[PDB]
C-alpha cells in the first residue's frame, strides 16, 4: 500500500510521499532491546516452559487456534509489558513527530 | 551380533502400475492429530507409591508425618493439581472438602515402620545401639 500511495502524482503534487508516513514498527525499533525481542523472553517469566518453540506449541492448538485459557495467560504477562515500556517511548516519538509535521501514523 | 543397550544400572520394463497416484484429498473427522494427543495422555503409566516400604539398609523412605494428616495433605494436592489441568482458579472436581465424613482414613507414610513401632529413630541405629551393649575389649 505504501509503495503504491508513493507511486501517485497528479498535478505535479506527489500525494503520500513516502516520508510523510510512518509505519507501527518505528517506536518498538527505537528501543534499544526492541519490542520484539523484548516479548520473546515471556518464556522465563512463565512457569513450566523453557523456550519460545515450546512455549508457542503449548500456546497454540494443532489446527494453529490459541487456547482461550492458555492466551489469558500469556496476556497477563504481556500486559505489563506493553503498558510501562511501550507508551512513554510512543509518547514521546509522537510528541517530536507533531513537533516536526504533520505525518500519517 | 548388535548389543542392545540397557535401560537402568544394576550390579557393577516400464513402472508405474496404474491407480498408485495421489490426488485423493480427505479431511477427518475428528481430525488425527487431535486424537493422538489426547490418546498419549491416557496410556501413561500409573505412579509408583513407594512410600512406607523399606529400602536398601532397611530404613522405611518417606517423610514422618502423621496417618491421618498425610491423606488430607495428599487430597488438597490432587485439587490443585486438577485446577492447573484444567487452567483455572480451582477446579470443578475436587478431592478435598467433600461433604463426606472421612475421618478414619488412613495413607501410608514412612512413620510407621514393617514391625508395628514408630520411625522416631531409624531403624538401623536402632539395631547398632542394641548389639554394641554386648561389646568386650582386650584386658589391660
Amino acid at each position: 500500500i505504501m509503495r503504491v500511495l508513493d507511486s501517485i502524482s497528479i498535478l505535479g503534487i506527489q500525494i503520500m510521499p513516502r516520508a510523510h508516513v510512518v509505519d507501527s514498527d518505528e517506536v518498538g525499533e527505537q528501543m534499544e532491546p526492541t519490542f520484539e525481542q523484548a516479548v520473546m523472553e515471556i518464556y522465563k517469566g512463565i512457569a513450566g516452559v523453557d523456550s519460545l518453540d515450546d512455549l508457542i506449541k503449548w500456546v497454540l492448538n494443532s489446527d494453529l487456534i490459541p487456547h482461550d485459557d492458555r492466551l489469558g495467560q500469556l496476556f497477563q504477562a504481556f500486559l505489563p509489558l506493553a503498558k510501562d515500556l511501550l507508551a512513554p517511548m510512543a509518547r514521546k516519538f509522537y510528541d517530536n513527530s507533531m513537533s516536526e509535521g504533520r505525518l500519517l501514523t | 551380533m548388535k548389543r542392545i543397550p540397557r535401560k537402568t544400572k544394576g550390579k557393577s520394463p516400464a513402472t508405474t502400475e496404474p491407480g498408485t497416484s495421489n490426488r485423493e484429498q480427505y479431511k477427518a473427522r475428528p481430525g488425527i492429530a487431535s486424537v493422538q494427543r489426547a490418546t498419549e495422555s491416557a496410556e501413561m503409566p500409573m505412579k509408583n507409591n513407594d512410600e512406607g516400604t523399606p529400602d536398601k539398609k532397611g530404613n522405611t523412605k518417606g517423610d514422618l508425618v502423621n496417618e491421618h494428616s498425610e491423606a488430607k495433605d495428599e487430597a488438597d494436592e490432587a485439587t490443585k493439581k486438577q485446577a492447573k489441568d484444567t487452567d483455572k482458579s480451582k477446579a470443578q472436581v475436587t478431592y478435598s472438602d467433600t461433604g463426606i465424613n472421612n475421618a478414619n482414613e488412613l495413607s501410608r507414610s514412612g512413620n510407621v515402620d514393617n514391625e508395628g513401632g514408630s520411625n522416631q529413630k531409624p531403624m538401623s541405629t536402632r539395631i547398632a545401639e542394641a548389639t554394641s551393649a554386648i561389646v568386650s575389649k582386650h584386658p589391660a
